[PDB]
């Protein structure tokens, strides 16, 4: 009706370009989707912005001099605190988080807005711990593609954005992003109880494992890059 | 350093909220109260709109910017490259005289 | 005004923002006007970047203008 | 053409005044406890009693098709389709005042040839009414 329409308008207005690199744009961007945030001032020249409701505690070390953040510190209060938030791709073994790259390289907060939305989707529907499920889904699909004996290299967190990227070795010898898989909310219906999918090593089939751990209205879908 | 371009450049992008952070801050303060007369977004976005009229006034009053912004960059490069040739031909019509006095 | 394309750029920027705030104030928002506003805003940003290029090459134009006129002055006094 | 404002009103009381043909009615909406109506009715053509439920509709035009009076009025022909066909009492008049009663309530004043009507409501359903000519369509 009226609330959903204005929510769609604010969603599109954040989806184009949600402000520039400054503290108050980050504050209102974090506040507008239902995350109350508190700002901790280290000094007159440096400040910290922290968001925490029940599990996820993200902190950015933004500076008022260099117009650039320092580090990203996120701590999970759930049962799995080893969540993968770095970039994993072939060429080098550098382990840098996505949020730092989005806040430093791009002068616009679109990638940061998408990452914050994805982390809210992980946090709000966590007794299916979506951090460990998203971490282990890459390994599960890599083992599934190993059984198919075809070259489909699986890498995670490409293009400064979360997601399980499925790439194939082409003629040029460089991995080409054709399509990535990720967890996307379905607004048409939320009653499908999403299962923790396990791929069998022997009988090469997917067998449902979820019996009590539950996620609300989520699905694993494909989009074309 | 040309002036009117400079106060244009720090009048639409001051050294922050460019145009849209102000407008989504306005429609964010609308979220607290949708049921009051003083909740018109036009009231506080008029400051940005007054900045837009200031931009109009500064670009309309100046005429060198009127020709500055009217031509394509490759046009600018080719006309400066055909404006260096007459100073070059003036250089050679002085240096051949310099040769002739020797 | 009719020769500088940035002028019409902020003209239909003002148009899209004005009818967008009118539509949301009348409690009937639309999507196509927002897409048009996005299309105008991106072109406004490349217009700002090409205005920066215009700015630098106008410094170049003024440099060659003043050196050309002083060499013309030297030429006619000679 | 389309409905500028539609609501169902409960007539609180009907005041004859010092008139024989025209009565001033006081009505309030059934859905809202905030949108109330004062209206003059030719009761010989459309009798209204107290505690009557009237569906009050304000429209910019009577034709079913959307807008593309300054045109001379003509008597309706046979087979003419209009928005008046669905209602029992249609009045045409001029908006002459837009009053802001409170911080949230706005008042619209219409004059149907001297038959005045004062419409209250919040501004999220009366915003379609503007300083123009509107048809007032009433059915019981």
């Amino acid at each position: 009706s009226y609330v959903e329409t204005l929510d769609s308008m604010i969603e599109l207005f954040k989806d184009y370009k949600p402000g520039s690199i400054t503290l108050e744009n980050i504050t209102r961007l974090c506040q507008t989707l239902g995350l109350e945030s508190f700002t901790e001032e280290l000094s007159n020249e440096l400040s910290r912005l922290s968001t925490a409701s029940k599990i996820i505690v993200i902190d950015v070390d933004y500076n008022k001099k260099q117009d650039r953040i320092q580090d990203v510190k996120l701590v999970l209060a759930s049962n799995f605190d080893n969540f993968d938030y770095f970039n994993q791709r072939d060429g080098e073994h550098e382990k840098s988080n996505i949020l730092l790259n989005s806040l430093t390289k791009y002068p616009d907060l679109k990638a940061f807005h998408n990452n914050l939305k994805f982390l809210y989707l992980l946090d709000a529907y966590s007794k299916l711990d979506l951090f460990k499920y998203f971490t282990e889904l890459s390994h599960y699909i890599r083992q599934c593609f190993q059984d198919n004996c075809c070259d489909f290299k699986v890498r995670t967190n490409l293009n400064d954005k979360f997601g399980i990227y499925i790439l194939t070795q082409g003629i040029n010898g460089k991995e080409v992003p054709l399509a990535k898989i990720y967890l996307e909310e379905n607004k048409s219906d939320s009653q499908y109880r999403f299962y923790e999918y396990i791929y069998s090593q022997e009988t090469k089939s997917w067998i449902n494992e979820s019996a009590e751990n539950f996620s609300n209205g989520i699905s694993l879908v494909m989009e074309i890059v | 350093q040309n002036n009117v371009l400079n106060q244009i450049h720090q009048i639409l992008l001051p050294t922050n909220g460019e145009f849209i952070p102000h407008i989504f801050y306005s429609l964010h303060q609308i979220r607290k109260d949708p049921n009051n007369l003083s909740n018109q977004l036009e009231t506080l976005t008029g400051s940005i709109r007054h900045r837009l009229k200031l931009c109009k006034s500064l670009i309309s009053e100046n005429e060198d910017t009127k020709d500055l912004l009217s031509k394509s960059p490759s046009e600018w490069q080719d006309i400066i490259h055909q404006r260096e040739q007459e100073l070059q031909i003036k250089r050679d019509v002085l240096d051949d005289l310099y040769r002739k006095l020797q | 005004l009719s020769k500088v394309q940035l002028y019409e750029d902020l003209c239909r920027y003002e148009d899209t923002l004005s009818k967008l705030v009118e539509s949301v104030d009348r409690f009937k928002p639309n999507l196509d006007i927002a897409k048009d506003l996005i299309r105008t805003d991106e072109a406004l940003f490349e217009n700002v970047k090409l205005l920066a290029e215009y700015d630098n090459i106008y410094r170049n134009l003024q440099k060659i203008d003043k050196d050309s006129e002083e060499l013309d002055s030297k030429t006619r006094k000679i | 053409s389309n409905t500028l404002f539609d609501d169902i009103f409960q007539v609180s009381e009907v005041d004859p005044g010092r008139y024989n043909k025209v009565c001033r009615i006081e009505a309030a909406s059934t859905t809202q406890d905030q949108c109330k109506l004062t209206l003059d009715i030719n009761v010989e053509l459309f009798p209204v009693a107290a505690q009557d439920s009237l569906t009050v509709t304000i429209a910019s035009s009577l034709n079913l098709e959307d807008t593309p009076a300054t045109r001379s009025w003509r008597p309706p022909q046979a087979g003419d389709r209009s928005l008046a066909d669905d209602y029992d009492y249609v009045m045409y008049g001029t908006a002459y005042k837009f009053e802001e009663v409170s911080k949230d309530l706005i008042a619209v004043y219409y004059s149907f040839g001297g038959l005045l009507m004062r419409l209250e409501g919040n501004y999220r359903n009366l915003n379609n009414l503007k300083q123009e000519n509107a048809y007032l369509l009433i059915r019981r």
